[PDB]
């Protein structure tokens, strides 16, 4: 439970709310067992009383105790229910911001994506758990633990020996029942988990390769073999089912043996009295209503598993090592820059070096061409200092890049990713990203000079658009991320891959929309196509890692060489 | 929708049929739990009063003791009993719905399964149908046990006294008038912070997922204020929805409250001497007043778990609605006759105008005329969105047709699939190995293949290779989507499987597509050579190589539009020209 501190400290922030929102279940659990121990004893004094006593019997102090205890019943539990989930989704904002704020500086290369980007709906499932902690395991265990020493402590004024004996065994159930059930199930919970990714696993590989099991005749043996992988794991979650139907029937045993030890031994003596009367009820209905603040504790502690697990995949995925680090020097952004590379690796090594040593003036329109087998640039990962370089330095108008502060360094580069993203936001959020001080205006007079007329529509800026609503084509969406570019107006463009996967009559169009709009800016390009490289200069092309050619497409061109081999044939 | 609504738990009601035996041991079993409830509360109530009002020593009353402590075992006997059989009642229903869900996902094929992501069908099967469990494990029993216990009570303490019966059954209308006179407010606040709360929720996943697209543009910083703003909108908006839905479960624990109240004030003034009514002609008893006291706290606590397992029924019908759609939906299906070729050698594929048609109903493929004589090595080459591949699903079998497409002179749709794919092997791009060892990936085409013809398939194919590099070489573990192996080194294997069978025709959906620079050489050099053998028909978009090839086809939205070899279809400068010229463009 060492990796639940972290999460606790959370709680600090909110520890009213919190705490009132349990203070309201054990009021709510205590009115509930106060309701029917006052009725217990009020039936009990009242016919032992008999219709002889009705003027010496004070019936209208119990009298006014139930409609008090019946009230509080009621509207206790309207505001628990109400308190604790208003304080609950506090937390959850507490806890979305806690690992977004952790999650920025690990951002490009911190997660790294795992398990094939798995990993996200594995973190909103997560902090969705941390989330559960106070309503599913905190509030039914603290509140049922002094539940039990309330009525413990307010039995003794009568009888010592009585209320040890029902607190007793209500604490020795509240503590060792829960982990007996627990570690009792804590196999089958092991055994059901792998059984369950099992069969997933067997299932996605039996219908991605239904085409090739179909043709080689074994979709109906890996069918049998699917269906027996469920068999077992039906098994498990059948023994698991046996736990708690054993669990439910050992609480209602617990629950009886506390009814019948009242009944026996209170009728014996009630606080040194002979005759206990009316006494016997107040303790065999104390013991009957009593049980209920026991219902939800197993069943809590079961999900304490599940918390702490989630608990530690936050700790360990958002408290890593930043990969760099950003001095903080208020330096001012550059109106021309000149970005100068020296002995630094254009992609990641391979088959086991010098780097691109090239040279980009103040405004000087530059394309690198490599094979598109060969690997991955790592040019923007670098530049948009995602991870320091090896080796090497990159400069920025003649100072190092590292200097620059995170605020100042996003304003010099504006980059266009190949990977361009819908935020789930209105169409003005998806372009108020890059300058967020930009008017209505601006805005429309972008998304039509990009060639975005459809997006202006009736519907407008304020039209929903991303996951929920509208989806934008591949065209459509590259002229989406130069439009972030414009907006953003830094003096260097770098640009991963402008024309990939655009058909001809849409990939020219979008080669003149860069030169047009990024005339006066020291644009950085990166392509494996040939097509609208002329209107650039200094051509770089790139094999095996090294500069073997440079110098603009005629000059480059006229020459025999390896750009002359790429623009006829293979 | 209501009326979708209705016919969900129509679907929902008429799939518990498979297992209606164990909805009816817990149907009545809650009866039998019922009694036992009364039993006890008689039980304990005519001990109290005997040693309260007749001060009866303990020691005398050792046979009630001994007759409340057996029906405190039998009560506790059939919770563990009803949890068990409610149990294999969900158990049942999910197997008969999953056998049957893998069924009409196997008779689709791979054609239908293929439009959606391999994660969407596992949530329908593994998520969406253990949604249902819940429903007939624990919310369908309880709707048995919420209307047969409390009738019990009402029953039972009804000869004692109808007063005391009258404040539990008097609440019994005024429960529904009223949790359904506040669900207007819930039916509301969950119209209007419906459409709000849908965009909300989901919100942080998205900036999650966009956190490379926040770090670039500087707006890291502006973005936690933006979940700031989200969250407090998310709370109070699903905070007006919660605060009616708490009204509705207030709403019993409030007439639990009073019926409490109300029979502990009825009878204590009724013992008192004041308050005389309710009793048949007869003086009120102790054991009157405990029977309905105990019980009172009982009559409700069926309607309150049901209040609780009604959250299965949202699931549940949710899981419905994503299944009882998928189920109903039509389907194509190949006629597959009982035909069966008579010759190993190749084929001769001759096609007249025949449309290829997806299961969904629509059309992939125009208007295809084309003859393949036996040996023949045709190549499918377009823009990528001419539905070339479609050609090669039709033949496989995974398509239906409307044309003629007879094979060797027999029609396609006469041929019997499990007899006409022994002639078939074929490879294709993303590549899928679902056997366990590398060994038996390539046995999958047949396990009685002698281990020195395994080693012709595994040299031929440039696979042993690099099996030294790889742990225990041939029987190394392949992986989840068969990680172990790269890609490049994944497809090889592929290659190794079709190289295993003298096929009679071979099909390569793209082969060497996504492939790296040396494992795309290793493909093609060894599926050029497995093609000259037996009739070929290959999708590419690499045209480079195509001079040795027998005939090419060009597709444009679906028809052949060329034709003839790659030399003199080169320099025709039709569209083929201008395809090699964007294939030639792009390094």
């Amino acid at each position: 439970m060492r990796a639940l501190l972290p999460y606790l400290a959370l709680y600090k922030r909110h520890k009213w709310m919190l705490s009132l929102g349990i203070v309201l279940a054990i009021v709510t659990l205590l009115a509930s067992i106060g309701l029917l121990t006052l009725s217990g004893w009020f039936l009990s004094a009242s016919a032992v009383a008999g219709v002889a006593g009705l003027y010496s019997f004070n019936y209208m102090l119990p009298a006014a105790g139930v409609r008090g205890a019946a009230i509080t019943r009621t509207a206790g539990r309207y505001f628990e229910r109400l308190v604790s989930h208003d304080a609950t989704f506090r937390v959850l904002q507490h806890l979305r911001i806690y690992t977004f704020s952790k999650l920025l500086p690990l951002s490009p290369a911190g997660l790294a994506r795992y398990r094939q980007g798995e990993l996200l709906n594995r973190v909103v499932a997560d902090v969705d758990t941390l989330d559960h902690l106070y309503l599913r395991v905190i509030s039914p265990l603290v509140g049922a633990f002094v539940v039990i020493m309330v009525v413990t402590i307010g039995l003794s004024f009568l009888d010592f020996t009585l209320a040890f004996t029902l607190g007793g065994i209500m604490l020795l159930t509240l503590f060792l029942m829960p982990p007996l059930f627990y570690r009792a199930g804590k196999s089958t919970g092991q055994n059901l988990t792998h059984l369950r990714g099992q069969y997933r696993q067997q299932l996605t590989a039996w219908l991605q390769g239904q085409a090739e099991l179909t043709i080689f005749g074994a979709s109906d043996r890996y069918r049998t073999q699917l269906e027996n992988t469920e068999i077992q794991w039906l098994e498990a979650q059948r023994r698991q089912s046996e736990l708690t139907a054993l669990s439910q029937a050992i609480m209602l045993l617990i629950g009886a043996l506390a009814v019948i030890l009242m009944l026996w031994m209170a009728s014996g003596g009630v606080g040194g009295n002979a005759q206990p009367g009316a006494l016997i009820a107040l303790f065999v209905f104390c013991a009957l209503a009593a049980f209920e603040a026991l219902a939800p504790v197993t069943g809590a502690f079961q999900h304490l598993g599940q918390v702490i697990a989630s608990a530690v995949r936050i700790s360990d995925l958002t408290d890593q090592k930043p990969e760099v680090t950003f001095p903080d020097t208020q330096t001012r952004v550059a109106d021309r820059v000149s970005l100068t590379l020296r002995d630094v690796q254009f992609t990641y090594p391979e088959q086991s070096l010098k780097g691109i040593s090239l040279q980009v003036n103040a405004g000087e329109h530059i394309a690198i061409l490599g094979r598109t087998g060969c690997g991955k640039s790592t040019l923007l990962q670098q530049l948009t200092r995602a991870w320091d370089p090896q080796q090497g330095e990159i400069l920025l108008n003649d100072s190092p890049i590292a200097s620059l502060n995170e605020a100042a360094l996003r304003q010099t580069i504006s980059v266009v990713p190949q990977r361009v993203h819908l935020f789930s936001a209105t169409l003005r959020d998806n372009l108020l990203l890059a300058s967020p001080g930009s008017s209505d205006e601006a805005l429309s007079e972008i998304l039509r000079r990009v060639g975005l007329e459809k997006l202006l529509e009736d519907a407008g800026l304020n039209s929903w658009l991303g996951e929920g609503g509208r989806q934008l084509s591949g065209g459509e969406l590259r002229r989406l991320a130069i439009a972030r570019a414009l907006l953003h107006d830094a003096p260097l463009v770098l640009l991963d891959e402008p024309t990939e996967g655009l058909d001809a009559t849409t990939e020219s169009q979008i080669l003149e929309l860069l030169a047009e709009m990024m005339r006066e800016k020291t644009v950085l390009m990166v392509t494996h196509r040939l097509r609208g490289l002329s209107r650039f200069q200094q051509i770089i092309v790139m094999d095996n890692g090294q500069i073997i050619e440079q110098g603009t497409h005629a000059e480059l061109l006229a020459r025999q060489g390896r750009y002359y081999q790429f623009k006829q044939g293979l | 929708n209501k009326s979708r609504q209705k016919e969900l738990t129509r679907w929902l009601k008429q799939q518990s049929v498979i297992s209606q035996r164990w909805l009816n041991i817990s149907r009545l079993l809650g009866f039998v739990s019922g009694i036992l409830i009364i039993a006890q509360a008689w039980f304990m109530a005519r001990i109290l009063q005997h040693m309260i009002m007749e001060n009866i020593p303990r020691e005398a009353l050792l046979l009630p003791f001994t007759l409340l402590v057996l029906t405190f075992v039998l009560r506790a006997w059939v919770v563990w009993l009803r949890e068990r059989v409610g149990y294999h009642a969900g158990q049942h229903i999910r197997f008969a719905i999953r056998r049957q869900v893998l069924d009409r996902l196997q008779q689709a094929g791979p054609a239908w399964i293929q439009g959606k992501p391999a994660g969407s069908w596992a949530t329908l099967v593994l998520e969406q149908i253990d949604d249902m469990h819940d429903y007939y494990a624990r919310y369908l029993p309880q709707m048995a046990l919420a209307v047969s216990v409390p009738l019990l009570i009402v029953v039972a303490i009804f000869p004692s006294n109808w007063a005391a019966a009258l404040i539990l059954l008097g609440t019994a209308p005024l429960i529904p008038l009223f949790m359904a006179l506040v669900g207007m407010g819930a039916a509301d606040a969950n119209r209007r912070n419906f459409l709000a709360l849908a965009r909300l929720s989901g919100h942080f996943l998205d900036r999650l997922r966009g956190m490379e697209t926040l770090r670039i543009f500087g707006r890291g910083e502006a973005e936690i204020e933006s979940i700031r703003s989200a969250s407090e909108d998310f709370r109070q908006r699903t905070m007006e929805v919660l605060r009616l839905a708490f009204l509705s479960s207030g709403i019993l624990e409030f007439f639990t409250s009073l019926s409490i109240a109300l029979v502990a004030v009825y009878f204590g003034f009724s013992y008192l001497g004041e308050l005389d009514f309710g009793h048949y002609d007869t003086g009120v008893t102790l054991a009157a007043g405990f029977l309905a006291l105990i019980l009172a706290p009982e009559f409700f606590q069926p309607l309150r778990d049901l209040g609780t397992f009604y959250h299965a029924k949202a699931q549940a019908v949710g899981a419905a609605d994503s299944l009882k759609t998928f189920m109903e939906t039509p389907l194509a299906h190949p006629q597959r006759g009982e035909a069966e070729l008579a010759s190993t050698d190749p084929v001769t594929i001759e096609a007249e105008e025949l449309f290829i048609t997806s299961p969904e109903g629509k059309t992939l493929a125009g208007p295809l005329n084309f003859t393949l004589p036996a040996g023949q090595r045709a190549v499918l080459v377009g823009r990528s969105g001419s539905g070339k591949s479609s050609l090669l699903n039709a033949l496989s079998g995974f398509l239906s047709y409307q044309g003629s497409l007879r094979i060797n002179g027999i029609e396609l749709r006469d041929l019997s699939p499990e007899s006409w794919r022994k002639h078939l092997s074929w490879v294709g791009q993303n590549p899928q190995l679902p056997a366990a060892t590398l060994r038996d990936n390539v046995l999958l085409a047949r396990p009685d293949a002698s281990e020195q013809e395994l080693q012709a398939a595994l040299d031929n194919a440039w696979v042993s290779e690099f099996l030294p590099l790889l742990p225990q070489g041939v029987d190394t573990p392949v992986g989840d989507q068969a990680a172990r192996l790269s890609v490049g080194q994944a497809q090889r294997v592929a290659v190794a499987r079709a190289l295993l069978n003298p096929c009679s025709l071979l099909l390569l959906d793209e082969p060497a597509a996504s492939l790296d620079a040396h494992s795309e050489q290793r493909v093609m050099e060894a599926l050029n050579a497995a093609s000259l053998r037996q009739t070929t028909l290959m999708v590419t978009h690499q045209l480079e190589d195509l001079a040795d090839w027998d005939v090419i086809w060009v597709m444009q939205d679906g028809r052949i539009i060329e034709q003839g070899r790659y030399a003199e279809l080169s320099v025709a400068g039709g569209p083929f020209a201008t395809l090699l010229a964007h294939r030639q463009e792009e390094i």
